[PDB]
């Protein structure tokens, strides 16, 4: 059995330098042919090979990121490791480290090269968020408005993730949207909760929002303005 | 360098379906193409190696075949953990290559988004940021449309949007798009408009307001 | 360039 696992900062500053390991078991980077891959996956998006190492020890980087990009392996310490150079927001993803087969070998002679296309066995992925931003809690704004009315609450300006919404201290869930953070160029996160109720329920709405990190919880009364 | 084009990029279907996912690359990449199927939250899972091999202890519904410049993957029968996001990559050429993912998802009928377009709240305003949001309710299929235009202006690079995963109820997706404005700027416009296209609508709908007016 | 398994 291979298994393979991800470590490494899950917050980095712009300009700065990550550097990324991959510890496996189950295979050896002394193996014939083997190698060991990096793919990241910003959030959203598709998957975005970056590199690959053999057991010969032959590298091969993404053209777009060979001059950021340097990939090493420990033999001795099952592990391979990915340092990326001089950040930005945009190098936030989920980064994957993956296992591809070399060739099949009978007595010692290769004798099948199918096995080699495609990467096997992946890690679970490592979250790394790029922002120089520091901690900081939100600030709650109200929402307010098949004849469905909506209202709610906009989480603006924290960091880091994440954030807990609930509405009536969890009494209401039936039509509640709570929507992904976007994370906002000034390197803040934002986010939106919404919900939807028949327009004669206009009942009370208190949306709970509670930022761990900074220690920060609100819980904000929303209506139909109008005094 | 080489392109691999996955079609359709968005796919609806429901338990029991038979799917085909098809990648297609600039140019000849022999059989080195595997395809993989990731589930929300989860690492890419590798389903075929070499354009039609089965990868070890993955169900044999699934079925890989082609090579050159077109692959397909198909799926006899769709169990309910297909719903997912599947990947093709091309490992003859440097860079390996990724295709741009084929999202399957719950068919279930054309609903078009009821929206809303919220102001921004005096509160925000004294800190001297406003933040129009527009929310698309229940719509699907998922591909939507928005538009913001102020005094008529069309906006560009000044708003975010995220959607929700799809409903395990409903099968719909929620849409919320927010455009963010100083207050200086935000001042100097009246009319705030959501314009939204959507499959489910016979033609766009908008939802707007006029700034200050009370 | 070619995979390192390419013909």
């Amino acid at each position: 059995r291979i298994t393979l696992k991800e470590s490494g900062p899950p917050l980095v500053k712009p300009t700065q330098t990550l550097t990324l390991t991959c510890s496996f078991s189950g295979f050896s980077l002394s193996d014939f042919g083997v190698g060991v891959g990096w793919i990241r996956q910003p959030p959203g998006k598709a998957l975005e090979w970056l590199a690959i190492i053999y057991s010969d020890d032959d590298k091969r980087y993404s053209p777009s990121l060979n001059t950021r990009l340097t990939i090493t392996k420990d033999t001795s310490k099952n592990q391979v490791v990915l340092v990326m150079t001089r950040v930005s927001p945009v190098d936030t993803a989920t980064y994957f480290c993956a296992h591809r087969r070399g060739p099949t070998t009978l007595f010692g002679v290769p004798i099948a090269r199918g096995p080699v296309n495609a990467m096997d066995v992946w890690g679970q992925g490592i979250t790394v968020t790029i922002s120089s931003t520091s901690t900081k809690g939100p600030s709650v704004f109200p929402l307010a408005p098949g004849a469905a009315a909506a209202l709610g609450c906009l989480v603006k300006d924290y960091f880091p993730e994440p954030v807990t919404v609930s509405w009536n201290s969890g009494a209401l869930t039936s039509g509640v949207h709570t929507f992904p953070a976007v994370l906002q160029s000034s390197g803040l996160y934002s986010l939106s909760s919404v919900v939807t109720v028949p327009s004669s329920s206009l009942q009370t709405y208190t949306c709970n929002v509670n930022h761990k990190p900074s220690n920060t919880k609100v819980d904000k009364r929303v209506e139909p303005k109008s005094c | 360098a080489l392109q691999l084009t996955q079609s359709p990029s968005s796919l609806s279907a429901s338990v029991g379906d038979r799917i085909t996912i098809t990648c297609r690359a600039s140019q000849g990449v022999t059989s080195a193409l595997a395809w993989y199927r990731q589930k929300p939250g989860s690492p890419p899972q590798l389903l075929i190696y070499d354009a039609s091999s089965l990868e070890s202890g993955v169900p044999s519904r699934f079925s890989g075949s082609g090579s050159g410049t077109e692959f397909t993957l198909t799926i006899s029968t769709l169990r309910p953990e297909d719903f997912a996001t599947y990947y093709c990559q091309q490992l003859h050429f440097y860079p390996h290559t990724f295709g741009g993912g084929t999202r399957v998802d719950v068919r279930r009928t054309v609903a078009a988004p009821s929206v809303f377009i919220f102001p921004p709240s005096d509160e925000q305003l004294k800190s001297g940021t406003a933040s129009v949001v527009c929310l698309l309710n229940n719509f699907y299929p998922r591909e939507a449309k928005v538009q913001w235009k102020v005094d008529n202006a069309l906006q560009s690079g000044n708003s975010q949007e995220s959607v929700t995963e799809q409903d395990s109820k409903d099968s719909t997706y929620s849409l919320s798009s927010t455009l963010t404005l100083s207050k200086a700027d935000y001042e100097k416009h009246k009319v705030y408009e959501c314009e939204v296209t959507h499959q489910g609508l016979s033609s766009p709908v908008t939802k707007s307001f006029n700034r200050g007016e009370c | 360039e070619l995979d390192k398994w390419a013909n």
